[PDB]
This record gives C-alpha cells, structure tokens and sequence, in this order.
C-alpha cells in the first residue's frame, strides 16, 4: 500500500496541527522512500526539528533542510543526492507535495507543499506525494509567509512519521 | 541556492 505519513506543525512553541500526506509507491518507488524514511527521523536525521525556511502565500511553503535552514543544505539518504526520478507526476493543484531542487539531478531532503495550481513546474519538478488531511494546517502556515518566501515567525516540525 | 519560483 501507498505509504502515510504526516508533520506535527508549531509556530514559536505553540503547535499548529498535523499534516499528513500519500507519499505515492507505483509512481515513485525511490522518491517516495526518500520523504518516508526521512518524515520519519529513520537514521537519526531526517525532517524532525527542521523548518519551512520559504513560505510563499499562494504559491508555496518550502522545508526540507534540516543542515543549514536556508535552501543551501539537506540530503537524501542516499549520502546528499539523487536523480530526477520521473515526471510522471504533475503540479494539479493545492497540496501537490513535490520535490524542491536546483535543475536537473538535485534532489536532496528539500521540498515544498504546492497551495494553489503550479502548472509551470511540471517536468521541472518531481511529483510524489499530496496532503491527505490538514491542508487547513497548511493553509495557516501562509499567514507567516511572504513575496521572497520569509518566515514571518517560525514554522517547525515539531514531529512527524509514518502511519501507514 | 534551491527551491521553486513563483
């Protein structure tokens, strides 16, 4: 079955709510793996503790390095980085999880939870996962995002893992 | 620098 997982969402201490997402097997039995086993602090690394660094309302909220928290570090486990999977996957609409990168072959611990249609990223970005419940957690994160994507306090994760 | 653009 097509795995669970989800993020325990804080905003400066006081806690949010949860997010939990469809990490997708047939489509991507590589990339999907890559978001479990880190959603899920697998290796004594991974999401846990990290932030969305770049929120951007309407557009996106971006996370995934949990090295540097900027969009400079993260890393797969797979030492830092990997292949574009596919893009079997498109950017349909608002909780489209996709993965963040640099071009072509940069896929680290990066990625960023889609809140409106990003049509435009389609190729350009792997598609491997969507919110299954608590998009209304994600759409709160927005009211502490901006035009250049910053965090206008401090979103955490203060938690998540696999459910299913 | 990584990530996404509007």
């Amino acid at each position: 079955v097509n795995p669970t997982v989800f993020f325990d969402i804080a905003v400066d201490g006081e806690p949010l709510g949860r997010v939990s997402f469809e990490l997708f097997a047939d489509k991507v039995p590589k990339t999907a793996e890559n978001f479990r086993a880190l959603s899920t602090g697998e290796k004594g690394f991974g999401y846990k503790g990290s932030c969305f660094h770049r929120i951007i309302p309407g557009f996106m909220c971006q996370g995934g390095d949990f090295t540097r928290h900027n969009g400079t570090g993260g890393k797969s486990i797979y030492g830092e980085k990997f292949e574009d999977e596919n893009f079997i996957l498109k950017h349909t609409g608002p909780g489209i999880l996709s993965m963040a990168n640099a071009g072509p072959n940069t896929n680290g611990s990066q990625f960023f939870i889609c809140t409106a249609k990003t049509e435009w990223l389609d190729g350009k970005h792997v598609v491997f996962g969507k919110v299954k419940e608590g998009m209304n957690i994600v759409e709160a994160m927005e009211r502490f995002g901006s035009r250049n994507g910053k965090t206008s306090k401090k979103i955490t994760i203060a938690d998540c893992g696999q459910l299913e | 620098h990584v990530g996404p653009i509007a």
